[PDB]
């Protein structure tokens, strides 16, 4: 009976942040705390309209906000970031509590420089 | 057998019941089945004969297989369209394959194999305990699931199983397999009325159920296996006799007994439709398993066999059997032709 | 961000594999190009063939079948 | 087929020690019944009880240990029935 | 008394009873329940924004929300 | 590689088991007051070889069997239960993470019920077919006790992974909440295995015999994974390896050594003993390991 | 008979295995939610006669939703269209991993 | 004395020594230091096929931090 | 080693229901429902089956055939392959591989119905954030919505052992 | 139509015909009763997991256990039967003719 109504490839391109799992996975919790404020907008679109091919602006929205954050994280301190994520990565599946004095160590990096 | 341990299991012969009657879910279902079987089951066999525990084997496995090939038709069910409401069905072939658990569940036409063979060696408790719940226990599912039911079904199987119960019947002496021959014409008679009025089924039901308690009842008020003793039974006493005349006579359901409105009443609203000619072909069958009440009637108390002394010897020990509750059901199962219009009590 | 980047990739396997139908179909009669076969207009989670179809095995296996039997 | 590839190993190697092990040189009691049957249906009550620890994470604690304490007593009644009732004895 | 008779069966009386009551006697039910309740399976859905409430709070940092604090204290 | 962890697995357990033969040959020996095997090589590991090797020489019995077929069925059954059940088990790193094991475990014990059975049937005359019923019997009695206790003690813990298990033994042992518990388990564990103190009193010998010391051995680690132990801290396993296997390797000493110096019981105060002791006394264990985690405000982190 | 002692105690201990949405212990949905939704308010204030012959369509959404039926059939046609015409050779094909 | 014995108890021990530290031995040398994911969830599972998803060899253990953001 | 090895153990399964269907001696038959519950088990775990399936493992194949078994051995002896038995599974072999070969070389095969032939890569999760393996919270729940259900199923199992040793002799 | 349901149908119809035709032993019947009954275990449960059914996920073990105490049941019948004869043939058992 009806087609669907799926988004062109102009839709469909955002600068994807191909970044790795734990990487994200360790650099969460700032995330949620400087941004991931305009990204409820996304979230109560997706339980507002059950209804992707929708909520895509707001999609590449948190898109170009993860980059931005994570750009704003790149430039400043801390560089030993890499070396807490990689503290991180190779402990099974991630529990925070592993590697807890580096994470003290970018905690404090964070706060006094930024 | 302990007085306990039979309270016990007459409590999960209640609960079983009761949770057939009671729920809305298929599992509770299928589980009150089985549970109403595994209680069921010590109930015979309480002596240690082995007629009894070969009864009790036949009927496990027909039981069993019956349950079974219910929860086939409830994954069936589930297969198509699924949510466990007790409800109209979602298949033709799962509707079929469930009215055909039903009944091989409590007494049918091709079904019937067990049920003589399963009353011929236990004691009268264990089969008047079984008729009654176990022609009890399904009626309350079909009454539920009607709507959705291939018509074929219900009515092939009631019209066999009365000219079953009709035709088997004329041979038997075994008082036992003469009730349950008249459990299976009724059963088709308390079946076919299903699709068009079931409040019928139930008041058939009832019926039944009382009739059948009475006769087990003048069964258990002194033990007899054959006619020859309910011969010296009316030596022995003759009110048992003129009460085994009336109940007989309302098994055979005449207009001015309270047997006969069962009957009529489903002729009233099954010929309130298009169906004439299986309304007489059924009423003649009804005609038809009358003869052997009949002649059970002439062997009782009409015509007298002779009889054998040490019945002089008990002349001198007056009547010492308690009766459950005898006169009760009696009086409420002749007696009750002028209450037809409580009819509409039931629904 | 799981969860947004979750939802452009099985739309990106939507409107590839739809592209991919749309190209290959062309001969059959009737065949709309994209019909839900369901009647209402709303968005229903596929099944995976309809996201992992015609994609030959290899990621279908290592998608589907993965969490099943690794470790 | 992880595992299936370590069955199919284990199986292909014992058949192996066998076939390697074997082309080279050349009435009854009631009581055995009752603690069979006793075992199957503990068996099956350790059937209901053993998802416990799956459970034990709900905002329904109090009714949780209610009925967990009602499934191993009504253990314990059936045990206790089959102990008193000469159900084990010889 | 029976101590000597059936010992193990009263011991194991003895547990038992203790095990129906002692969570009647307990500092620490509520606890277990608020432990339980505050861990979330699904995702925390969000709501419309307001009708100007004092409550659902806009930062993740906000306390005006329900949070814990017994968690991290032992 | 995979291949390669399952060789290296299932390779040692013939130089495991040879030479679990000769140490309890030698245990035995010094619990008594015997030397040797020595004479044999220095100490005798080549007597272990030496007898393996012999009996793999030594002429069959010949059949005298009921389906042929079914008389080998058997011991390869036993065996490939006794090489599939080192899978899951976590000296740091287990072959296969899963998310439920001790079940696991529990149902491949019944399969070694199913093992003894078979055998039982396919054997022979019916003398040996009751004396294997009775082996049945008095095995199949105690996989309610032993998953019974194992459900209690790993209620302490809420979760299967058995990497939670390591986890939670980071502070105390596990002997210290639950002792009866943990010593009521371990005389499971010799009626699992099938020794002295409990009676017993075939082909391929040798088959029946590499089952009962994988299973003997397979309950060892599964007792030091579970009871004991001690902290594993990454990019080092050596160090967690080495205090597993000085610690199973105590266990399965202490193992044999309460083997060594008692009599066989009674079919019937076998029975009796386990039942209307061991029965209402793992209740007990279980409905206070219940009620507890409710009061002490310690339910436990079931992910 | 049945009877509706499950709705005159108030006690409505057996309405909870029953369907699917109903609040599972933690709140996630099945695979069909809306579909039983909109198909249970449309069969709601009815007495199961019109539930037949007016809710059809509905009802048929959430039954290819349950199943699949036909959408496996198209997928299927689809798959045998594609295996016969690459036995032809017509377009060696670029639907996979690359043009 | 049981001198003599501990040589048995010591090469069988040895023999019960070996499996799992080669085994864990070929778990870090099988993706480079690493450990092996364990998988138990099906969040944990799509989080790892996401994650050998962008990595670009499509192996999900060279793990990818930082050097793609901008 | 390939994609439709669920339909392939489903093969082995139905052969294995033959096997014991065509009436051996009952230790064979308690063998062929070990074998048939062994691929049965692989079959549900491949659908993921995370838990059901090897909890089945302990009960069928850890509690049930044990006492079937049990029960060949001290009952029955059949103490001694025939025609009917083995004509029968080649009937049951003749006619899986008739529906088999038609599944195969054709679209569709109807006894009343329309089996959509091709292997089930279909239908399956599209990756969701399971987090907790729905089996085991699903069967993680009985304790707080089952009220009514295991108290019914108990109280079964605890008649279920009264009756028993009725029947063996209660008391 | 999720094609192994076909596959199971018809096991369940095997296991059916095997519990119906059976020419001597009982014990082969309850076995293929057991057989019928891990069938609708199985088919149950594939449906129930292709659904997301996470609420009532009980319908396979539940069923399982209650249809195994009625195998229970079953063991104890055919050892009564074998005890009070010499075997438990389907022969034998033609007392009580119908």
């Amino acid at each position: 009976p009806g087609i669907v109504e799926l988004p062109s490839l102009e839709d469909l391109k955002v600068q994807e942040v191909k970044v790795s799992s734990s990487v994200l996975k360790a650099a969460a919790h700032h995330y949620g705390a400087q941004c991931d404020k305009p990204n409820k907008e996304f979230m109560l679109c997706r339980w507002e309209e059950k209804d992707p091919r929708r909520c895509l602006e707001e999609g590449k929205l948190v898109n170009q906000c993860a980059l931005e954050f994570f750009r704003q994280i790149k430039r400043h301190c801390a560089e030993p970031f890499t070396e807490y994520w990689t503290c991180i990565d190779y402990s099974g599946l991630q529990l925070f509590r592993r590697c807890r004095k580096e994470q003290a160590q970018f905690d404090k990096c964070v706060l006094d420089k930024l | 057998m302990n007085p306990i341990i039979l309270i016990i299991i007459l409590m999960t012969v209640m609960l079983g019941t009761i949770i057939v009657m009671i729920s809305t879910h298929w599992l509770l279902i299928w589980i009150g089945f089985e549970m109403n079987m595994l209680a069921i089951i010590p109930i015979m066999m309480k002596k240690h004969n082995p007629r009894a525990t070969e009864a009790s084997t036949k009927y496990f496995l027909t039981q069993s297989t019956a349950s079974m090939l219910l929860m086939m038709a409830i994954i069936i069910n589930l297969m198509f369209s699924g949510q466990w409401t007790v409800m109209k069905l979602f298949n033709p072939m799962a509707s079929m394959l469930m009215t055909m658990a039903l009944a091989m569940k409590l007494g049918m036409a091709p079904f019937h194999f067990w049920v003589p063979e399963v009353t011929q060696g236990i004691p009268l408790s264990s089969g008047l305990i079984l008729l009654t719940w176990q022609k009890l226990a399904p009626m309350s599912v079909l009454y539920q699931i009607l709507p959705s039911i291939n018509l074929d079904l219900i009515l092939t199987l009631s019209i066999l199983s009365i000219t079953i119960g009709g035709w088997g019947g004329l041979n038997q002496t075994q008082l036992r397999k003469i009730m349950a021959y008249s459990s299976i014409a009724h059963m088709g008679w308390m079946t076919a009325v299903l699709l068009y009025n079931p409040t019928m089924t139930l008041l058939n039901l009832i019926i039944y159920i009382i009739m059948t308690s009475t006769m087990f009842t003048l069964f258990m008020a002194n033990s007899t296996t054959t006619t020859l003793s309910l011969s010296h039974t009316w030596n022995k006493a003759p009110i048992m006799t003129i009460l085994v005349l009336i109940t007989l006579l309302s098994m055979g359901g005449l207009p001015p007994l309270s047997g006969f409105m069962p009957k009529w009443m489903i002729i009233q609203e099954m010929t309130k439709n298009d169906s004439i000619i299986l309304p007489t072909l059924m009423a003649i069958t009804a005609l038809l398993n009358l003869y052997f009440y009949m002649r059970l009637t002439y062997s009782t108390a009409l015509t007298m066999f002779p009889s054998t002394n040490n019945m002089k010897m008990k002349w001198q020990f007056p009547t010492t059997k308690r009766m459950t509750l005898l006169p009760t059901m009696t009086v409420l199962s002749t007696m009750l032709l002028p209450l037809t219009p409580i009819l509409s009590i039931l629904e | 961000l799981l969860q947004a980047e979750k939802d452009r990739r099985v739309l990106q396997m939507l409107r590839e594999n739809l592209e991919e139908e749309a190209t290959i179909m062309k001969d059959v009669p009737g065949w709309k190009v994209g019909e839900s076969v369901f009647h209402t207009t709303r968005w229903v989670t596929p099944m995976m063939g309809e996201l992992y179809g015609l994609r030959t095995g290899e990621e279908i296996l290592s998608s589907t079948y993965g969490f099943i039997w690794y470790t | 087929m992880n595992l299936m590839i370590t069955l199919l190993t284990n199986f292909t190697l014992a058949t192996l020690l066998v076939t390697i092990a074997f082309w080279l040189p050349q009435p009854f009691s009631m009581k055995f019944f009752l603690v069979a049957i006793t075992f199957l249906l503990f068996d099956l009550e350790i059937a209901l009880l053993l998802p416990l620890p799956w459970a034990s994470q709900t905002t329904n604690l109090n009714t949780m240990l209610t009925m967990a304490l009602l499934l191993i007593f009504l253990l314990a009644v059936s045990l206790a029935y089959e102990w008193t009732q000469k159900g084990l004895e010889w | 008394n029976v101590w000597a008779k059936e010992p193990v069966l009263v011991a194991s009386f003895a547990i038992a009873g203790l095990a129906v009551i002692l969570p009647t006697l307990s500092p620490y039910t509520k606890y277990s329940l608020m432990i339980n309740r505050a861990t979330p399976y699904n995702y925390p859905v969000p709501l419309r924004d307001d009708g100007n409430m004092p409550d659902v709070p806009s930062h993740p940092q906000d306390p005006q929300g329900p949070s814990l604090e017994w968690l991290k204290r032992l | 590689m995979f291949m390669i962890n399952v060789l290296t697995l299932i390779i040692p357990i013939l130089l495991a088991v040879a030479f679990l033969t000769l140490v309890e040959r030698k245990v035995l020996g010094y619990m008594q007051f015997r030397k040797g095997p020595n004479v044999v090589g220095p100490y005798g590991l080549l007597q272990p070889i030496a007898d393996a090797i012999k009996l793999f020489i030594k002429e069959p019995l010949r059949p005298a069997t009921s389906s042929i077929s079914m008389f080998i069925l058997a011991p390869i059954l036993a065996l490939t239960l006794a090489l599939t059940m080192w899978i899951p088990l976590p000296m740091p790193y287990p072959l296969i993470n899963m998310n439920l094991g001790v079940l696991f475990m529990l149902a491949m014990s019944s399969l070694a019920v199913y093992s003894i059975l078979w055998s039982g049937w396919a054997s022979n005359s019916k003398y040996a077919l009751i004396g294997a019923l009775r082996a049945v019997a008095q095995t199949i009695s105690y996989e309610v006790t032993l998953a019974i206790i194992l459900l209690s003690v790993l209620l302490m813990n809420g979760s299967f992974t058995l990497s939670t298990l390591i986890i939670t033994q980071e502070q105390v042992w596990l002997i210290f909440p639950a002792w009866p518990l943990a010593m009521m388990w371990f005389i499971s564990t010799l009626a699992e295995t099938n020794r002295a103190p409990f009676d017993l009193t075939a082909g391929p010998f040798a088959l029946f015999f590499m089952a009962e010391y994988a299973n003997i051995i397979m309950m060892n680690i599964f007792t030091t994974t579970l009871f004991l132990g001690a902290f594993h801290n990454p990019y080092m396993p050596e160090l967690y390896t080495i205090n597993f296997t000085i610690k199973s390797l105590l266990l399965s000493i202490t193992f044999l050594w309460i083997r060594a110096s008692y009599p066989r019981f009674r079919y019937d105060q076998l029975m009796h003993l386990l039942w209307k002791n061991f029965l209402p006394l793992t209740l007990a264990l279980c409905m206070w390991h219940v009620s507890l985690p409710i009061l002490l405000s310690s339910i436990p982190p079931q992910t | 008979p049945f009877f509706d002692v499950q709705k005159k105690l108030g006690v409505d201990l057996d309405h909870w295995m029953t369907i699917q949405s109903a609040e599972q212990p933690h709140r996630i949905p099945a695979r069909c939610h809306a579909f039983e939704k909109e198909w249970i308010e449309c069969a709601h204030g009815i007495g199961s006669i019109r539930a037949e012959k007016e809710c059809k369509i509905e009802f048929e959404d959430f039954r290819e939703c349950l199943l699949r039926q036909k959408t496996m059939k198209r997928l299927n046609a689809i798959k045998r269209q594609r295996d016969k015409l690459i036995k032809e050779g017509k377009y060696t094909p670029p639907p996979h991993h690359s043009g | 004395m049981w001198f003599e014995v501990l040589p048995g108890i010591a090469v069988m021990g040895v023999c019960l020594f070996i499996p799992g530290m080669a085994t864990a031995r070929i778990h870090r040398f099988s993706n480079g230091g690493r450990e092996k994911r364990v998988a138990h969830y099906s969040y944990q599972w799509y989080l790892m096929e996401r994650d050998r998803r962008v990595s670009g060899v499509n192996r999900y253990y060279v793990s990818k931090g930082l050097e793609n953001i901008d | 080693m390939m994609t439709y090895i669920v339909f392939i153990l489903s093969i082995i399964f139905v052969m294995g229901f033959v096997g014991f269907s065509s009436k051996p001696s009952p230790i064979y038959g308690g063998l062929g429902l070990i074998v048939s519950g062994g691929v049965g088990c692989g079959i549900v775990l491949n659908f993921g089956g995370s838990f059901l399936g090897l909890m089945v493992f302990l009960i069928y194949l850890g509690g049930m055939m044990v006492v079937f078994g049990y029960t060949t051995a001290m009952a029955t002896e059949q103490y001694p392959s025939n025609k009917v038995v083995l004509g029968t599974f080649i009937t049951g072999l003749l006619m899986e591989f008739l529906m088999v070969y038609y599944v195969l070389k054709d679209k569709e095969v109807e006894i009343v119905f329309k089996f959509n032939g091709m292997g089930d890569w279909v239908i399956y999760d599209t990756g969701d954030s399971g987090f907790f393996s729905e089996e085991a919270m699903g069967i993680a729940a009985l304790y707080s919505y089952g009220t009514w259900l295991v108290i019914v199923t108990g109280w079964s199992l605890l008649i279920g052992v009264v009756v028993i040793m009725e029947i063996t002799r209660g008391n | 139509m999720s094609l192994v349901y076909m596959n199971i149908m018809m096991a369940f119809t095997v296991s059916l015909t095997g519990l119906l035709m059976y020419r001597s032993h009982l014990m082969s019947s309850l076995l293929c009763l057991e057989g019928m009954m891990l069938s609708l275990f199985i088919l149950a449960t594939l449906m129930i997991l292709n659904s997301h059914f996470t609420l009532a996920s009980m319908m396979p073990i539940i069923l399982l256990v209650f249809a195994a105490c009625e195998a229970a049941l079953g063991l104890s019948l055919l050892v009564m039967v074998s005890n009070t004869y010499g075997t438990d043939y389907v022969q034998n058992l033609n007392l009580l003719q119908c």
